[PDB]
């Protein structure tokens, strides 16, 4: 909202554009628009008018049984041994997101490749969870 | 930035509160499970002590107020103790002002006021230690939950330390069960070792580890401690 | 004007002996002519092995107590209910008795 | 909980200067023309009176306020840095000679009450230092007639005549031209009048004058109608009308 | 992936290491080395070998010494600080 | 500066972790406590001919039941000291009898807290935290012979022995070996000195190291240069016919 | 910033064009706002309309159009 | 309130502020001592390279803290009066007390005590300033020398040296020096200690000044006419080891 | 020092930001007010709106009575407003204690002014940003007006506006006062007073306003007074007898 | 801009500090509460969230008492409501014994209003970030006031604050408006109970528990009590009866 909004002009105007059109054609249904970002940025008034992008829509972290589908979807891709029970997996992890829940298979498998078993048991997965996925990791029982 | 609202407490940001208060409440999980269960006329609580080597001696985790009173500590030990004394500080008061053992809930409610107090003081910090605080008054079985941001919750069962969540799922299930079993203690007593050892998944329970207190009806506040907790598994 | 200091009467008599010792008292409280209790524990435990009775005036005989009384709570709390010597539950004495005298 | 701000919110720079200070000083060279002239058979100082607006009151408006009896003072900067000061000034005044010394502090001595001032409050933190500065014009019957200047920090000289505000330097000439002492107070007035009118263009009066004096006696300035016992104020500050006579008087 | 801060254990692997090329004149003990640094990082233990060989070239030698180790902690460690 | 309030994400005080940072730069101070004493033993280091090295010590008395060895900075163990003294010695007058090592370090703990600007809680006075841990070691009667360790942080713990300073590492493993439930205090004394000179880079003399013991007939007693230097004596000849 | 009377007559206008059982009053509408001109009034409209899909008609009540204007005022200003 | 922070950690486990105290000590003028096994010899710099000073009323190095004991330094004066009151205040605190002559530990330690706390302790800084302690402890006739820096710490030393050149002058006086046999005569003491302190004051012989400390209150300083001879000496010395 | 708008300092143009910023944005809460003399009342007209139905608007409040005699008028917003309020009704007090006497108009402005400023200087409080107008008929000068503004700095007015109306409410009463030579109308009953300022209020703002979008506060000999509902609305038809 | 979203102590040019537009979103961020002024009284009512069978009833109840008749329930954050409050009971106690007399719902709004605004002068103390609905019967009327977080408060005819805050207005502003300002004390906890039920509708993660309080003049004599039994029970059933679902 600076005076460097001058240097940053051509992206106001491909912004605009779009914008002036979807509104052109706002009463037909035929082109959707989506952006996509970690988080929003300034922008110029747009999220107050059905035909701009109208809807602004939150991503909440997910919630047990939310990562218990997410761990069933994972869990047909790959073996396993068919006893893991996403629901108790589910309450020893917290505040994991969903690519989360998926790098704790890939370090079960590396458990299980360490072990010399082609598919996971449940501990296989617990084991998987104490390492690093890079973002959240429950595995805290230190202090003395 | 992390580092804006990050070195006096006396901001608040977007988010709703500090991030120093987060941080806080992140250092109870890294601190000794510690479970907590009543009934209706007895209340349990079940505790694992942590060392550090085999030729160190335990830390006590079980700090008593009172001989109808103790507390269980999981998070930062400095500031366990500092809030203790002012529990017996307050307690003692209690009965030499108006003849009274100090109730749970009196208790909670006067702890919370302090942690307003610590930190809208700018040098002062969230203490960093959540208390499973039990008792038995002429209110009831008691156990409540503090945090120490002024959280007070009283509750029938709960856990805070290592996977919380974990022993939550446990109790939640044979609650229904255990609560109206009303004048036995060892049930009670019984299902807490039961419960404290699915929580675990990266240790393993011992008997010197183990320490449970119990306080009720006609249990005035008494820890088995060693040995004598083999007798509950 | 005012002095509250009188008398309530009362007699105590403390035998120390081969392994033992009494503090026998009289549960008669008066003021005066008049007859403040029949019955009223003129010895009381103050726990550890100790017993102990304030013969005199009753106004500072509550009082000597109950700060001693925290005494007890205080001394068990700080060293991990580790029991108090008669020697030196004697010299915390002290120290509340001398502590006034103004 | 509380405050905690003890840190000096002076402190030095690079230069040896003081942030702070050298900030204040631009105020008051942006304040208002303000003057002082020693006739030597008085003092005479001026002001700009100013309207906040027609339908407002100037009476209450405080642009030359009397310190103590026989002396007033006058100022460019920040307004209300120096309504609090006066207050200060006043009461010490009056608590610490007035049945001590029996009377009034002379000039030189109430400049460094007023030095001491903002001098405490530039050393100490909790408070920024004061943003003013003061022409002190005075008479004490043990030093006579006399003009001193303030500064912001507290720094203080001697002067005879000056101006501060805007437009000084100028202001200045004309007044060193047309009075080298030994000059009747009227004649300083109708000097200070001519200086001003060439410093100020736009519209000019005597009801955008605001003009007091110490150089007179009545016995309305004893106090009283009775019999001496004491000489009493000489402080008169005048009203429009003799001020638009003195206008058109040559 | 941890870069960060090695044990004394550890210390003396990276040590005994880059020292097996090198021919060395005996009395040493890795441990020893070891023991002077308060902290490190793997850059700073490459460091005291290669350090170490320089005392002794200045003197001209093609051997290294428990004296050269030792020398090489002190200057290693203290210009790291601050 | 530095907040005095600020937690890392996982929640431990940026000035603690700090408090962490001076203690390992500090000379060895090693503790085996056994059944018959409880054994305290310093590398003292330097030996210069324009030092008075037997004039300096590192293994202070409190009581005369008492001591205490450091490792860290030493300008900051004698604020320890003086709180130490006066709490021991008030409890003394009160009740007449020994306080409890675990007792005195909780006392001393609760003034490790204040740093930095005030709080409403606490009065905040000092600037920093300590920035030396210690080891004091003590006797009782009513449960004998022990070792503490104190950290500034705030948390102690009772060992049957332990290691502080920079050569801790090394140090701890070899006293676990060592170690046994039939532990006695001349042994515990001469295994002192076997660990000494292992980690040393010089040869071990009495303006180097430094021991002291406890027993209870006596309180807390020096072991005096004299004495010390016999025992160093006599250790290397028995270790120089190994070989 | 609209007056009272503009956001009366636009929340007229743009359910005017719109099919509805019932008469509405606009001016509960208008309360509802504090400032709405006709674009955030527009998200309104539509709102109530989502819980007419669903409804499984083409109309809407009175009542969709009180919660509906509530509802956008509160995911922003 | 101004008892908050102004002396915090270092990473590295020092603190900051002492680093930049022992700075202010080095760019300063010397002072050093040397012990006999009879006396403990004290020289402190007098540089005067300007003439227009007087120097009778220029401030000496030299203080008492009691009869039998003094106290030198090197670095800034204005902070070093006040470690000198809070010194002499404490000789005289014992000597009313104990009803006995002071000893020389508990005064190191006084004086270590008080640039400790000012480390620990909020809204103040260090002293600028590194001292020399000695004297004699009472009915006893071997000397005593004690170092204090401003971090606090303490020590004793059979000789030390400070400020300026620091490193000179131990390394000098290390092959000039041993505990089995000091020198047992003043004057070949005195010697010594004139000979490492020419080397670094540059030009002196009326810049230096000696002041000679003998047990109990014995303690005389030694003047320029004296000290121009040693040099002269010096001179021969030089060219009968050449 | 720190900077100057994150804590109170001067700016590097020997300006305060703190005071500008108060002078601003504290009149645009959707407030306008005008004070006009009467002969032997002083009136108050200004603005007071509630945006609910379900907001009672007795306890709506933005004139005061400060005393039984004295009023306050307050420009800005409540939070700000009571804590103006709390130290003039302190002062009210605490004069008629100690002084005997009922408080003037200019007393209270001067007062507050000296102490604004003390909290403009001060590096951990703000000055208020209210606007504060005094109101009574003083049996020591008339009816009065006297208005302190957030600097520090205060004067007496004949006749006042605050908010962007300021200068259409200005030439209206300018003109008429040129013309009748004098400042203050001359009419007994406050009736006639208040329909005069509706006259001028009317047509400088341009608009007329309901019962409960008004308050009017009217100063008379030893009362001070708001007018009721139904009492406002009286005066607007009133006017309008005469159309 | 800056230095207004970390102090207090300076003012914005927005006239709104940032760092108060902060403390008014966390009270946004909390639970429904609610609160009633009738034709003798006031009637207050809560949503408590049950999450787990762990939480025991009427020991967590968000309704907390001041004096003897003034009933005080708030919406946002746990510790800042019940040091507010804590504080209010202290200035309530120093009332009675200095006046002789019970402490006003005016006088109370005043007391929590200067303790709030105090720490809004200051960037030395943080301020409260709740929104507190109180109010009760005294010698001078019925009265319901809310306090809000900048300092800010008024009294009301009616009064919502969280997150149902919107919901829980239109329902209360159908009812108020039926009724002559909500009729009899009775008659408001059957009222009080819809407006709970529809404000429920902006929750749907967590069931409730409903806890209704008044203190009326002519059906509990002036005197702050709950309302549970047979009160309560009529009052879920009407809510279920008219709002379906």
């Amino acid at each position: 909202f600076d005076s460097e909004k001058s240097g940053d002009r051509e992206v106001q105007r491909t912004m605009l554009e779009l914008l002036n059109q979807l509104d052109g054609f706002s009463s037909d249904d035929r082109v959707k628009v989506l952006a996509a970002t970690n988080r929003v940025d300034v922008l110029d008034p747009a999220l107050l008018r059905s035909g701009r992008l109208d809807r602004k829509i939150e991503f909440p972290l997910p919630s047990e049984d939310s990562r218990a589908q997410i761990l069933q979807i994972h869990s047909r891709k790959m073996t396993t041994d068919d006893d893991i029970n996403w629901q108790e997996l589910a309450r020893s992890t917290d505040e994991f997101n969903g690519a989360q829940l998926k790098a704790v298979t890939v370090e079960a498998g590396m458990i299980a490749l360490r072990n010399g078993q082609s598919s996971v048991k449940h501990e296989d997965f617990v084991e998987g969870i104490s390492e690093v996925q890079a973002r959240k990791s429950k595995s805290v029982s230190f202090y003395a | 930035f992390r580092n804006n609202y990050d070195g006096d407490t006396v901001t608040f940001s977007p988010t709703g509160r500090l991030f120093q208060v987060e941080y806080a409440l992140e250092a109870i999980k890294q601190g000794s499970v510690t479970v907590g269960l009543r009934s209706n006329t007895h209340a349990v609580l079940v505790a694992l002590k942590r060392n550090a080597d085999e030729l160190s001696s335990y830390q006590k985790k079980i700090i008593k107020c009172d001989e109808h009173m103790g507390l269980s500590l999981a998070g930062l030990a400095p500031d366990a103790r500092v809030l203790s004394n002012y529990l017996r500080q307050q307690c003692n008061y209690s009965s030499l002002v108006f003849n009274r053992k100090l109730a749970v809930e009196r208790a909670g409610h006067l702890l919370c006021d302090k942690a307003q107090k610590n930190t809208q003081s700018y040098g002062g910090r969230p203490y960093g230690v959540g208390l499973l605080i039990i008792g038995y008054d002429k209110s009831g079985a008691h156990l409540l939950e503090f945090q120490p941001s002024g959280n007070v919750t009283e509750l029938y069962g709960t856990a805070i330390g290592a996977r919380s969540q974990g022993a939550k799922t446990y109790l939640e299930r044979t609650l229904d069960t255990f609560i109206k079993i009303d004048g036995n203690p060892d049930e009670l007593i019984k299902a807490g070792v039961e419960a404290i050892s699915q929580s675990l998944r990266d240790e393993s329970l011992t008997v010197d580890n183990l320490s449970i207190a119990i306080v009720g009806k006609d249990t005035p506040f008494t820890i088995y401690d060693g040995e004598a907790v083999a007798k509950y598994i | 004007q005012f002095n509250p200091y009188g008398d309530n009467g009362g007699t105590i008599l403390g035998i120390a002996g081969e392994d033992f010792a009494v503090l026998a008292g009289d549960t008669r409280n008066i003021t005066d002519y008049s007859i403040n209790s029949r019955y009223e524990p003129k010895v009381f435990d103050c726990g550890d092995n100790i017993v102990m009775s304030a013969n005199g005036f009753a106004a500072d005989g509550d009082a000597l107590v109950k700060r001693f009384k925290n005494s007890v709570k205080w001394y068990h709390f700080d060293h991990n209910d580790k029991k108090l010597s008669i020697n030196s539950a004697a010299r915390n004495i002290q120290h509340l008795l001398y502590g006034k005298r103004f | 909980m509380t405050d905690r701000y003890s840190f000096s919110l002076t402190t030095f720079s690079p230069s040896g200067k003081l942030g702070q200070i050298d900030y204040a000083l631009t105020a008051v060279k942006q304040g208002v023309t303000s003057l002082g002239i020693k006739a030597t058979n008085g003092v005479v100082i001026a002001t700009e009176k100013k309207s906040s607006s027609p339908l407002a009151m100037s009476e209450t408006l405080s642009k030359v306020s009397l310190l103590t009896p026989d002396i007033g003072a006058v100022y460019s900067g920040m307004g209300p840095d120096y309504r609090v000061l006066v207050d200060k000034s006043r009461k010490v005044a009056h608590t610490s000679y007035k049945r001590i010394y029996g009377e009034y502090p002379p000039t030189k001595l109430l400049v460094s009450e007023v030095a001491k001032i903002m001098q405490e409050a530039t050393q100490s933190g909790g408070v920024r230092p004061f943003g003013v500065s003061l022409l002190i014009a005075g008479h004490d019957e043990f030093n006579g007639f006399s003009l001193y200047q303030v500064d912001p920090s507290g720094s203080y000289f001697p002067w005879k005549a000056t101006a501060i505000g805007k437009g000084s330097v100028a202001a200045k000439t004309f007044l060193e031209k047309r009075w080298n002492d030994e000059l009747e107070l009227e004649d300083a007035i109708h000097i200070a009048l001519l200086t001003l009118k060439e410093s100020v263009e736009g519209e000019f009066n005597g009801d955008t004058i605001e003009l007091a004096i110490i150089g007179d006696e009545n016995p309305d300035l004893l106090g009283y109608t009775g019999i001496p016992t004491d000489k009493g104020p000489r402080f008169r500050k005048l009203t429009s009308q003799e001020i638009n006579d003195r206008l058109e008087a040559l | 992936v941890e870069f960060s801060l090695p044990d004394l254990e550890g210390r003396a692997n990276i040590f005994r290491i880059h020292s097996k090329s090198m021919s060395v004149e005996r009395g040493i003990r890795w441990e020893l080395i070891s023991r002077l640094c308060p902290n490190s990082t793997g850059a700073e233990l490459r460091s005291v070998c290669t350090e170490a060989g320089m005392f002794a070239i200045r003197a001209r030698r093609k051997v290294a010494t428990e004296k050269d180790f030792l020398k090489a902690v002190d200057k290693v460690i203290s210009g790291y600080k601050k | 500066d530095r907040g005095v309030s600020t937690f890392s994400p996982e929640g431990r005080l940026f000035q603690v972790e700090y408090s962490l940072e001076a203690i390992k730069l500090g000379s060895t101070a090693i503790g085996i406590a056994t059944k018959e004493g409880v054994v305290l033993g310093v590398e003292k280091r330097a030996t210069s001919p324009l030092l008075e090295s037997d004039s300096i010590e590192k293994i202070v008395e409190i009581d005369r039941h008492i001591g205490c060895a450091m490792s860290g900075l030493t300008a900051d163990a004698r604020s320890m000291i003086e709180h130490a003294r006066t709490a021991a010695v008030t409890h003394n007058l009160y009740y007449d009898e020994d306080i409890n090592v675990e007792s005195l370090t909780q006392s001393v703990c609760d003034l490790a807290l204040r740093f930095g600007e005030g709080a409403s809680g606490e009065e905040r006075l000092m600037s920093r935290p300590f920035g030396v841990a210690l080891l004091i070691a003590g006797h009782d009667a009513d449960d004998g012979y022990q070792l503490f360790h104190a950290e500034p942080s705030g948390t102690f713990y009772r060992y049957n022995a332990k290691a502080i300073g920079s050569g801790s590492e090394g140090a701890q493993a070899e006293l676990l070996n060592e170690w046994h439930s039939s532990l006695t205090l001349k042994e515990a004394e001469l295994l002192v000195l076997k660990i000494l000179k292992q980690v040393m880079e010089e040869k071990l003399d009495e303006n180097n190291a430094q021991l002291s013991c406890i027993t209870k007939q006596d309180g807390f007693k020096i072991y005096d240069n004299e004495k010390t230097a016999e025992l160093i004596k006599e250790l290397k000849e028995k270790e120089a016919a190994e070989s | 910033l609209p007056n009272e009377a503009g956001r009366l007559e636009i929340f007229k206008i743009h359910t005017a064009k719109v099919k509805k059982t019932g008469e509405f009053d606009f001016e509960a509408a208008v309360k509802m706002s504090d400032g709405f001109n006709g674009a955030d009034i527009r998200n309104c409209a539509t709102e109530a309309g989502f819980f007419a899909i669903r409804d499984d008609r083409d109309h809407i009540n009175p009542d969709d159009l009180m919660k509906a204007v509530r509802k956008v005022a509160e995911v922003k200003k | 309130g101004y008892d908050r922070a102004l002396s915090i950690f270092s990473p590295d486990g020092h603190i900051f502020q002492v680093e930049y105290a022992l700075e202010a000590v080095k760019r300063g003028t010397c002072a050093v001592g040397v012990k006999g096994k009879n006396c403990v010899v004290l020289g402190c710099e007098r540089r005067s390279t300007l003439k227009l000073q007087d120097t009778r009323i220029t401030p000496s190095k030299v203080s008492k803290i009691d009869s039998h004991v003094v106290l030198s330094f090197s670095g800034l004066n204005a902070d070093s009066r006040i470690l000198i009151e809070k010194a002499r205040v404490e000789a005289q605190s014992h000597r009313l007390t104990l009803e006995d002559p002071v000893t020389v530990e508990y005064l190191t330690r006084y004086v270590a005590g008080v640039q400790q706390r000012y480390t620990q302790s909020g809204g103040v800084r260090p002293f600028g300033v590194s001292t020399l302690i000695a004297g004699f402890d009472p009915r006893d006739d071997e000397p005593k020398l004690y170092q204090t820096e401003p971090s606090g710490i303490y020590s004793s030393w059979s000789a030390q040296t400070i400020g300026r050149n620091s490193k000179t002058v131990r390394e000098f006086l290390e092959k000039n020096y041993d505990r089995k046999e000091p020198p047992a005569t003043v004057e070949e003491c005195v010697k010594l200690t004139v000979r490492s302190l020419l080397e670094v004051v540059q030009t002196g012989a009326k810049n230096i000044e000696i002041t000679v400390v003998k047990p109990d209150s014995d303690i005389v300083a030694l003047s320029s006419e004296e000290i121009n001879q040693y040099v002269t000496q010096i001179e021969q010395e030089k060219q009968e080891q050449q | 020092a720190g900077y100057d708008r994150h804590i109170t300092i001067f700016s590097p143009e020997g300006r305060l930001y703190q005071v500008e910023y108060a002078f601003k944005a504290t009149n645009q809460t959707n407030i306008n007010s005008l004070a006009v003399r009467g002969k032997d009342c002083t009136v108050v007209i200004s603005q007071k709106k509630v945006p609910d139905k379900l907001l009672d608007p007795t306890t709506v409040s933005y004139i005061f009575c400060i005393s039984r005699t004295i009023g306050m008028v307050v420009n800005g917003p409540i939070p700000d407003a009571r804590n103006a309020a709390l130290r003039a009704k302190a002062e009210a007090a605490e004069f008629r204690y100690k002084y005997g006497y009922d408080m003037p108009c200019d007393v209270l402005a001067k007062r507050m002014a000296n102490l604004s400023q003390i909290y403009t200087q001060r590096a951990y409080m703000r000055p208020l940003g209210v606007i504060l107008t005094f109101v009574s008929v003083d049996e020591e000068l008339g009816p009065s007006i006297y208005k302190t503004d957030p600097a520090g700095y205060y004067v007496g007015y004949k006749a006042t506006a605050t908010g962007p109306k300021q200068q259409e409410i200005t030439t209206n009463l300018e003109n008429h006062f040129k013309k009748s030579k004098i400042d203050h109308i001359n009419e007994e009953s406050w009736e006639k007073v208040v329909e005069f300022a509706i006259t001028h209020m009317i047509d400088a703002l341009g608009t007329e306003f309901s019962k409960n979008d008004l308050e009017v506060g009217v100063a008379t000999k030893d009362k001070f007074f708001t007018l009721s509902a139904e009492n406002i609305e009286e005066r607007l038809v009133a006017i309008a007898e005469q159309d | 801009g800056t230095g207004y979203d970390l102090s207090n102590s300076v003012f914005s040019p927005d006239g709104r500090n940032f760092q108060v537009e902060y403390a008014v979103k966390a009270v946004e961020n909390g639970t429904t509460s609610i609160g009633i002024k009738c034709n003798d009284g006031v009637v207050f009512a809560v949503e408590k969230l049950i999450t787990s069978k762990l939480l025991v009833p009427q020991k967590n109840v968000k309704i907390q008492v001041v004096d003897r008749h003034i009933g005080c329930v708030y919406s946002g954050l746990i510790p800042d409501g019940r040091h507010l409050v804590n504080r209010g009971r202290e200035e309530a106690a120093s009332f009675k014994k200095l006046y002789k007399t019970p402490i006003p719902i005016p006088a109370f709004a005043d007391r929590l209003g200067q303790y709030v605004q105090a720490h809004t002068l200051y960037n030395s103390v943080r301020p409260f970030g709740v929104s507190t609905i109180f109010g009760g019967v005294d010698k001078n009327g019925a009265h319901l006031y809310m306090l809000e977080p900048s300092g800010s408060y008024w009294g009301y005819k009616g009064a919502a604050t969280g997150k149902g805050r919107q919901s829980a207005k239109a329902e209360l502003e159908k009812l108020v408006d039926h009724h002559p300002e909500g009729l009899s004390a009775r008659e408001a906890v059957k009222q009080a109970a819809k407006i709970i039920y529809l404000a429920h509708e902006d929750n749907k993660e967590k069931d409730f528990e409903l806890e209704i309080s008044w203190c009326s003049l002519s059906e509990t004599n002036g005197l702050h009590k709950f309302v549970k039994g047979d009160l309560l029970q009529e009052a879920i059933d009407f809510a279920q009866k008219e709002i379906n679902g």
